[PDB]
């Protein structure tokens, strides 16, 4: 939130990047639609992020696209199931080698339960 | 009871997606202008680590839910210049080319419907996707549905006329395709009239999207009262105590102020983590309908609206998403005398997908989807055993269409 | 590793070890220092347990999501669009993984495609013939009928279509002569 290769951006103020008139994919997220990258030697530059290729089939009431070739692909999905387990004692963690630390803990016995 | 009349209705679903982001500093909130308040905080340095890593985990979680609901495909689909759909007016869902914004007339109506703190350390993290990138993803799904239907979300974009896309929706539930062509002008007027009823209702506040902003604003106002709280001391400001007392004796008052503020920090962060589970559960629920109701046709009963679902039209919304389903609910119906099976020459004829009905004079065969009286033929039924095993069975002579074809 | 730094934290005292305070002071006066150490450690315990309970909701939500695909994608064929991979799902092959599971789906995505002149209906002798599951196409010279799944050119027969009304009610309809396969079978 600091106001200002000086570049006056909408999300902040990045000093150390040259602005170009081109547009590519997003590499490093910044904020407010700002994506930084390291391209062309090569240096840190800033540009406007893209949304993909713009293409659409024209609507027609007398044409249809019938598939003539298929391709079998394999999709790999990685989903966790469970994690590890850890048991922590109430008295051992608080007191290791003391007698009077085993007396004041009895008043807070409802917290260990 | 065989349905004889249908009625096309539009179901509007409002489901939130994400919320706002707020970053709170550990030192600035506890101490503003003091030196000895920067010494006792070093002993509690392990508490700031658990809070700083928790605030960063919420910012990366709300932004991740946005890329799973509005970001489904990797191709941008533009609107075709031809605006011919047989009678269905789609000028309300497409963005206006005259206005510089990429939002349609419906998106602007819903955006306006849902209607100093940084000096203490309550900053707001700027979002990633702006208002122009969210509306572009919604416009690509509306343009691809009317030109492909379901191939744009599972593979290559294939063109298809809108007159054939509607017929492919009724075949998945049992309704034939000949009823659509015989009543195409009737559905075109009922579909346009259904949009006007929803437009007049949404123009006169969304409770599912307003409460999300109220809960975020209520949590920020709670920390304001914490700043003036003494937590069992004489003054909330840590500069007033040191200005009247000595450091070696005022150390017992600064510790109570730091400990009292940590209770509010551990409660504010935990409150956002508990509410994050409700936002995450609503994000996966909204992302499920985006890939099932919008993309393709979902066969789940009572999931994509109320009734037989056909297609969907997703829209943009501030901190949420708006769903527009097209349900199929019948209207009038008539009662007829049903027949389980028909015995002819000692053979019980059983139907394949229909059921024999009767109007009091003749015996016709039709399905349980729409009234379609036909004739008794042999290509629509099949024999299976005799007539002494069926419990309920009537008697009727088969027309036998193949026998005349021979004379 | 977070609880490791908690052991050396003084929580506003002079020493984290409770044996060093009692070795230099008396019990009746050092009782105010032991209470601050016990209270300071309870804040880390109530935070560590709560952190595991909040993360347990994400593990439970991921467990029910993985168990759903195990009984739908692997067991049988799920008709849910975009759930068992990307595209038309066929079968699945589950695998083992340390603290997780690996899914291997077999999707069906088409490759090349061709464009043809589609026909909504065909008028013959005053009757509009409507298809059952396919659609009439055209390559510029003839008129064939095929489904919207794969290219399968067939012939115009009566067992694949059905009449429904006349030809004055359909908006878009072409004209083509039916081959009529049953009529020759009689000569």
């Amino acid at each position: 939130d600091v106001n200002c290769n000086v570049f006056q951006t909408r999300a902040g103020c990045l000093i150390g990047a040259e602005h170009v008139n081109n547009s590519y994919e997003c590499d490093i997220p910044i904020g407010a639609g700002i994506c930084a990258s390291y391209q062309t030697s090569q240096s840190i530059i800033a540009y406007t992020m893209s949304l993909g290729a713009e293409n659409s089939v024209a609507y027609s009431n007398n044409s249809i696209a019938i598939p003539t070739n298929f391709t079998i692909s394999v999709t790999t999905e990685i989903l966790p199931v469970s994690m590890t387990k850890t048991s922590v004692d109430c008295t051992m963690y608080i007191c290791g080698d003391s007698t009077e630390c085993s007396n004041l803990l009895l008043q807070y016995g409802s917290f260990c339960t | 009871a065989i349905p004889t009349n249908f009625t096309i209705s539009v179901t509007t679903e409002i489901l939130p997606v994400s919320m706002t982001k707020t970053s709170v500093d550990c030192t600035m909130y506890i101490c503003g202008d003091s030196t000895e308040c920067s010494n006792l905080l070093l002993q509690y340095g392990s508490f700031c680590t658990q809070l700083n890593r928790a605030l960063t985990g919420i910012a990366v979680e709300q932004d991740k839910n946005t890329q799973e609901v509005f970001a489904q495909v990797k191709q941008i689909y533009k609107t075709p210049p031809i605006k011919d759909f047989g009678g269905f007016n789609f000028s309300q869902i497409l963005p206006d080319p005259s206005k510089p914004s990429k939002r349609s007339f419906i998106e602007d109506l819903l955006f306006n419907k849902v209607t100093a703190q940084k000096f203490n350390g309550l900053t707001v993290l700027p979002p990633l996707l702006t208002d122009e990138m969210i509306a572009q993803y919604t416009s690509a799904l509306l343009a691809g549905t009317i030109t492909s239907g379901w191939t744009f979300g599972a593979g290559a974009a294939l063109q298809i006329p809108f007159a054939m896309q509607m017929a492919y929706r009724f075949n998945g539930i049992g309704v034939t395709q000949n009823v659509l062509y015989e009543n195409q002008k009737l559905i075109a007027n009922q579909f346009n009239s259904a949009i006007g009823k929803i437009q007049d209702s949404l123009s006169s506040a969304l409770g599912k999207l307003q409460d999300v902003v109220n809960q975020n604003a209520q949590a920020l106002n709670t920390l304001v009262k914490q700043l003036s709280s003494n937590f069992g001391a004489i003054s909330s400001v840590l500069n007033d105590i040191l200005s009247r007392l000595d450091p070696p004796e005022a150390e017992v008052q600064i510790d109570r102020l730091i400990t009292g503020r940590l209770q509010s920090l551990q409660t504010y962060v935990t409150q956002q983590l508990i509410r994050a589970a409700e936002i995450r559960a609503s994000a996966n629920l909204a992302a499920t309908k985006m890939s099932e109701c919008v993309l393709g046709q979902s066969k789940r009963v009572d999931f994509c609206g109320k009734g037989y679902h056909l297609m969907s039209f997703p829209q943009s919304a501030p901190h949420g998403v708006v769903f527009l389903h097209v349900t199929y609910v019948p209207a009038q119906e008539k009662n007829f005398t049903t027949a389980p099976a028909i015995c002819h020459d000692g053979k019980a004829h059983f139907p394949r997908e229909g059921v024999f009905v009767s109007n009091g004079t003749h015996w016709f065969v039709t399905q349980r989807n729409f009234y379609e009286p036909q004739i008794i033929t042999t290509d629509n039924t099949f024999v299976s055993g005799n007539c002494d095993v069926v419990i309920g069975i009537v008697n009727n002579t088969v027309y036998d269409p193949l026998q005349p074809e021979l004379d």
